[PDB]
C-alpha cells in the first residue's frame, strides 16, 4: 500500500507573508562577485540612529529664529511620528510602516549665529495629562535641558518614553483631539544680539527605539 | 613545421603497414581521431567467433582528384570507406558477413613550394553529404591541413566506429574521407601548374566473423 | 535570514534554490551607529 | 604565439602574452548532460506516436545540440496531454500491441501524463545520421511508441545524456553586420 | 488518524525545466555495453577550445587576401558573437543558446602564400567609446600585436574581456547602433611579392570563455 | 501548522505495470502450507532449456525423411523464431512475449530408421548477406557440422548468435524479404539404405539465450 | 521480488499486505537445466 | 548530474528509475582541450 495523509481543509493557500518558499525553475546560477562594496546597512534603525535628519517648522524651514518679544516659545509641537513638525524626517518615514514604537527619540539642536550672537535654550518635554506650559517658569517643573552657546554648536536631548502602555501607536487616531503622548516645548530663555539668528533642529532614532509590527497603509 | 632548408628533419616519417612501407620527408605529425586505440574487438555480438586478419593490414591507393586553379574556396572530393578493394581486404567483405577495421590515412597534394593554397584533408563518421555553411566547422573531425609552403603529405588515424560493433559493409559505411580546397591553388610563375592528389589508405585492426557459403 | 519560517531542510539543493555567491580576492552603518558619542563633553556636577 | 598551423594540435593562446590575467571560468551550463535535461516540444500525430528524438525540430536548443553529435544515449521522460488512456510498448514491438493495455498503460488523470521510460535499443549507442542510404534512418532507431484515442501535445525530456564526435552547430546567417533582435528590457 | 497535510496553492504544476523526475514503468532493462566507445565529450566548450572553426569574410569566404593599395585594412568587424564574421563559427553556434558571456576569445592567423611570398600583420582590439582605427599607427596605441611570415604558418591572438560589467550579452539589440563590446581590426603592415595571397583565419574558445544562462530563442 | 505538500501534475494516474501495490483490506489469512510441491519452475528459460519440442516441417510433421535423389537438401529455413518451422515449439510461444533476444538456440537431430540403414547429414549456419548455399560443397564454408548414425540415436549443433547489434528482435517485419539473422540449412550428404527413414528434429535454449522487453502483442 | 521496487517500507504490516504462508513438517526446473550433459560423448581430435 | 536537484533519495530502486549500464572487458575531447599548447614558440624578449 502507499502512505495516506488527510488533505486538510482550511490550509494551502496563498499567503502574501507566508514563511515558506517556492519551488525552484531555474539552477546553477553564479552571481558575478559583490563581496565588500560600500555603504552595506542591515537593520533601518541602525541608519536612524546614525544619520538625524531635519525637523520642519512653520514656514517650511529646519530652522527656528530669536524672537525678540515677550513671548519666550520657539516651537511647541506634538510628541508624535505623525506630527507635521516630524514629517519630512527620516524617522517619520519608516515609522508609517509599523503600528507601534517604544523607546528614546533624540533631538538635536545646532546654533548658527554669529560669533558675537549669544543665548540660553531650554527643551522641557510635558507628558499627556494637562496643558503643556507656556512659559519656562511653569515648565520648570518637567523634565528638562538648558544651554547655552559656545565652542561647541551643537546640543543633543533624549525624549524618554514615558505611557502607560509598554508601546504606543506610531499613526495618530481621528478621534484623539490632543496628543496622547505629550508634547515637546523649546523656549528660549534669553539672547544677546542674536535677533534673527537661527538654531537648526534635527532628530534621530535612541539606543533602546524600537518600531515593531509591520504594516502597509498608504493608498497614495 | 617546427624542425630545420628543403623539405627535413623530425619531418621525416616512415609508416609501416604490413609489408608496404610510406616515407614522406615533409610530414607534418599525425592526427589521431577520437581515440588512440580501439574499443572492444570481442563482444557478445560475434559469440567469441571473430578472427583478426593481419594479411589486409596494408596499404592500397587511389586518385582522389586533380587541384587546379579553378577551384574555389568549399569544392570537395568525398571517399566513403570502405571502398572498392581489389586485394585483400577486399576479397573478405565477399567471405564474412561482418568486419570492423579503423583506417591509417595518408593523403598528398605533390605541387612545389612556390604552389600556394590550402587543402582540408577531415575524415568523417556518417557522411552522405554535407552544407556549404557546414564546411566553415569541418575542423571538428580528425584533420590535417595541406600548405605547399610547408607541406605535401596529411597523415590522419582513426578507430573503427559505430552504433554496432561489427558492421555489414555492404549496407553501411561509416566513414568519408573529404578533401576540401580551402584557399585556391596559385601557381605564380614558378609553382607546379596543378595538384593531382591521392590516397594512400590501410586498414587496421581487421576482425571478421560469420563466414559466408561459397557460390559454389 | 527573512521572513522564513520552516524547521526542516529544504527539498532541493541550495544549487536549485537560490543564486549562488562569489568572492572576489562589512555592515557600514552598522558600525556607524556603534561609534556614536554617547557620553558628555565638559565637567559634570552633581 | 606562432605554432605550425597544417597540424591540428590544439594551441590555446591566454591573456598572459601581452600581460593579462586568466580568470575563473565556471561552465556548468555548458555540460552536456545538464543542457539536454529539459523538456522540448514536438509535434504529435493524432493517435500512434513513434518516439523518435529526431522529431525535435533542429532550431530547438535541444534539436540543434542533439544534432551536433554524431552517435548519443540517453534514458528519456515524456510528457503528453492525452484523452483516453495512454498505451507505451519498447523497441522492436508489433504495432498492434499498442491495443494491449497490459503493455505500460496510463489511465488518463488531467491535466497531462509524465512517465519517465528506459533505453530500449538493440543497439550500444543510437546515432543521428547514417550513412546507409546514400534522411532515413533505421527503423531500430527508436524509443518505443506510444498510443492514445487523441494526443495532443507531447513532450521529450533526454536523461543522463551522453553525445560522442561533435558535428556542426550553426548560428543564423545574418544580412547586415551584425543580427539584430529586441532584447527583454523595462518598459519605456 | 493519518497525517495531516496542506495541499499548497501554486505548487505542483509541470515546469518544462523542473529538477525532479518522473515515475518508472519498465523496470530491469539492461543496456548493450558502451564502455570505452570513442570521441566522447561531455562539456560543449572542451570542444569550442580544442577546435577551431573559419570566419566568414566579404565573398563568403574564410580569408582575406593582400592588398595593393595604399588602404592597409584586412578587415575590421564588431567583437561580437552575433556577428555575420563569425556567423559560421561553432562559437557562434553555441552561444546563441546562452543570454551572458564573460572571458577569452582566441583568433587563429594561417599563412597560405607560397614561400617566396612575405608579409607582416598586425592584429588589434579598439574597446567601445571611440571610433575604430583605420590606420596601422592609429590602432598602434590600443592593445595589439604584430608578426611576420616564415617557417610556422601560424600566429594565435587573444582577444581579451573588457568590460563594464562581469558579463556580456551574446545578442545584440536592435537599439545599439555600434557594437557594445569594439571592434577587431586586421590590418597589413606590409608584403613583399605576396599579391592575392589568401591569409585563413579561425576562432576558438579561450581558457577562461564562459557561457552561461540558457536560452531558446530560435523561431526557425 | 502542518506540512505542506506539492500535489504533482503528471503524476499519480494508474499505470499498469506499475512498481507499488494496493492498499489491502482483509488481514490475516494464513495459506494451507505448500512446501515441497513438485515440478515448481521459476523462470521460464529453465524450462526452456531443459525441454526441447519439435520443429515442424512441411507437411506437419516433425521429421524430414531421407531423400533418394541427386537434391541432398532436407530443409532449410529462416533462422526466426517466427518462422513457419519453429512455430508449434515451446520457445516460439515463449518469444512473441518480447521484442528482443540474444544468445545460443540449439537443435537436436534424432535418427529413428532400423538397424540396417545408416546416413551421414550435415547442419550449417548461413548468415545474412548471401543467398543460402543449395549444395553440402557450398555449405561447407559455413560454419557447419556432420555426423552419422550408430549407437548414439541423437546429434546436438548449437546455432550461434551472430548480428552486428548485441540483441536481435523476435517478431518479423512487413518490409524485411530475406530474413535479417540468416538460414538454417540441413543436408543429407549421402545415406545407406535410409530411404523412407525419419530423421526427428527438435530445439532448446542454449546456456546463454536470453529474452527481454516483455511485450503483450496478439489480438487473437 | 516480483514487478515492484520502492526503496521505502510498505505502510501496512505483512500480515495485512499479504496472506501469510505456513510450513508442514525446491526448484525442479532450475535443477535440471543445470543438470544438463554439455559435453561431447567420445574422442575430440584436433 | 544532469538537471536534477532533490536532496532526498528517490522513492523508487534505481533498476526501476533508469535502464542499467553494463561494461564489456574517457572523455577525449575534454583530454584534447586540456592537451593544447599555450606557451610562445620561440625566444621571449622584455
Amino acid at each position: 500500500g502507499i502512505f495516506p495523509v488527510a488533505c486538510s481543509d482550511g490550509y494551502g493557500g496563498l499567503v502574501t507573508t507566508d514563511p515558506k518558499t517556492a519551488d525552484p525553475v531555474y539552477g546553477k546560477v553564479f552571481n558575478p562577485p559583490r563581496n565588500q562594496l560600500p555603504g552595506r546597512f542591515t537593520n533601518l534603525l541602525d541608519v536612524a540612529e546614525a544619520c538625524p535628519t531635519f525637523l520642519r517648522f512653520e514656514g517650511g524651514v529646519p530652522y527656528v529664529t530669536t524672537k525678540t518679544d515677550s513671548d519666550r516659545v520657539l516651537a511647541q509641537f506634538d510628541m508624535s511620528l505623525a506630527a507635521k513638525h516630524m514629517s519630512n524626517t527620516f524617522l517619520a518615514g519608516l515609522a508609517q510602516y509599523y503600528t507601534q514604537y517604544s523607546g528614546t527619540i533624540n533631538l538635536h539642536f545646532m546654533f548658527t549665529g554669529p560669533t558675537d550672537a549669544k543665548a540660553r535654550y531650554m527643551v522641557a518635554y510635558a507628558p499627556p495629562g494637562m496643558e503643556p506650559p507656556k512659559t519656562p517658569e511653569a515648565a520648570a517643573h518637567c523634565i528638562h535641558a538648558e544651554w547655552d552657546t559656545g565652542l561647541n554648536s551643537k546640543f543633543t536631548f533624549s525624549i524618554p518614553y514615558l505611557s502607560a502602555a509598554d508601546y504606543t501607536y506610531t499613526a495618530s487616531d481621528v478621534a484623539e483631539t490632543t496628543n496622547v503622548q505629550g508634547w515637546v516645548c523649546l523656549f528660549q530663555i534669553t539672547h544677546g544680539k542674536a535677533d534673527g539668528d537661527a538654531l537648526v533642529v534635527l532628530a534621530s532614532a535612541g539606543k533602546d527605539f524600537e518600531l515593531r509590527l509591520p504594516v502597509d497603509a498608504r493608498a497614495e | 613545421d617546427k624542425k630545420t632548408t628543403t623539405l627535413l628533419e623530425d619531418r621525416i616519417l616512415t609508416t609501416r603497414n604490413g609489408h608496404t612501407t610510406s616515407t614522406t620527408q615533409s610530414s607534418v605529425g599525425v592526427t589521431y581521431g577520437y581515440a588512440t586505440a580501439e574499443d572492444f574487438v570481442s563482444g557478445p555480438n560475434t559469440s567469441g567467433l571473430e578472427t583478426r586478419v593481419v594479411q589486409a593490414e596494408r596499404f592500397f591507393k587511389t586518385h582522389l582528384f586533380d587541384w587546379v586553379t579553378s577551384d574555389s574556396f568549399g569544392r570537395c572530393h568525398l571517399l566513403e570507406l570502405p571502398t572498392d578493394h581489389k586485394g585483400v581486404y577486399g576479397s573478405l567483405t565477399d567471405s564474412y558477413a561482418y568486419m570492423r577495421n579503423g583506417w591509417d590515412v595518408e593523403v598528398t597534394a605533390v605541387g612545389n613550394q612556390f604552389n600556394g593554397g590550402c587543402l582540408l584533408v577531415a575524415m568523417v563518421p556518417e557522411l552522405c553529404s554535407i552544407q556549404k555553411r557546414e564546411l566553415y566547422q569541418l575542423t571538428l573531425f580528425p584533420h590535417q591541413f595541406i600548405n605547399p609552403r610547408t607541406n605535401m603529405t596529411a597523415h590522419i588515424t582513426v578507430p573503427f566506429v559505430g552504433v554496432n560493433r561489427y558492421d555489414q559493409y555492404k549496407v553501411h559505411k561509416p566513414w568519408t574521407l573529404v578533401v576540401m580546397v580551402v584557399a585556391p591553388l596559385t601557381v605564380n610563375t614558378e609553382g607546379a601548374p596543378q595538384i593531382k592528389v591521392y590516397a594512400n589508405i590501410a586498414p587496421t585492426n581487421v576482425h571478421v566473423a560469420g563466414e559466408f557459403p561459397s557460390k559454389e | 535570514s527573512g521572513n522564513t519560517g520552516s524547521i526542516i531542510n529544504n527539498y532541493y539543493m541550495q544549487q536549485y534554490q537560490n543564486s549562488m555567491d562569489t568572492q572576489l580576492g562589512n555592515d557600514w552603518f552598522s558600525k556607524l551607529a556603534s561609534s556614536a558619542f554617547s557620553g558628555l563633553f565638559g565637567a559634570l556636577l552633581a | 604565439t606562432t605554432s605550425a598551423g597544417e597540424s591540428a594540435d590544439p594551441v590555446t593562446t591566454t591573456v598572459e602574452n601581452y600581460g593579462g590575467e586568466t580568470q575563473i571560468q565556471r561552465r556548468q551550463h555548458t555540460d552536456v548532460s545538464f543542457i539536454m535535461d529539459r523538456f522540448v516540444k514536438v509535434t504529435p500525430q493524432n493517435q500512434i506516436n513513434i518516439l523518435d528524438l529526431m522529431q525535435v525540430p533542429s532550431h530547438t536548443l535541444v534539436g540543434a545540440l542533439l544534432r551536433a553529435s554524431t552517435y548519443y544515449f540517453s534514458d528519456l521522460e515524456i510528457a503528453v496531454k492525452h484523452e483516453g488512456d495512454l498505451t507505451w510498448v519498447p523497441n522492436g514491438a508489433p504495432e498492434k500491441a499498442l491495443d494491449n493495455t497490459t503493455n505500460p498503460t496510463a489511465y488518463h488523470k488531467a491535466p497531462l501524463t509524465r512517465l519517465a521510460l528506459p533505453y530500449t535499443a538493440p543497439h550500444r549507442v543510437l546515432a543521428t545520421v547514417y550513412n546507409g542510404e546514400c534522411r532515413t534512418l533505421p527503423t531500430s532507431f527508436n524509443y518505443g511508441a506510444i498510443k492514445a484515442t487523441r494526443v495532443t501535445e507531447l513532450l521529450y525530456r533526454m536523461k543522463r545524456a551522453e553525445t560522442y564526435c561533435p558535428r556542426p552547430l550553426l548560428a543564423i546567417h545574418p544580412t547586415e553586420a551584425r543580427h539584430k533582435q529586441k532584447i527583454v528590457a523595462p518598459v519605456k
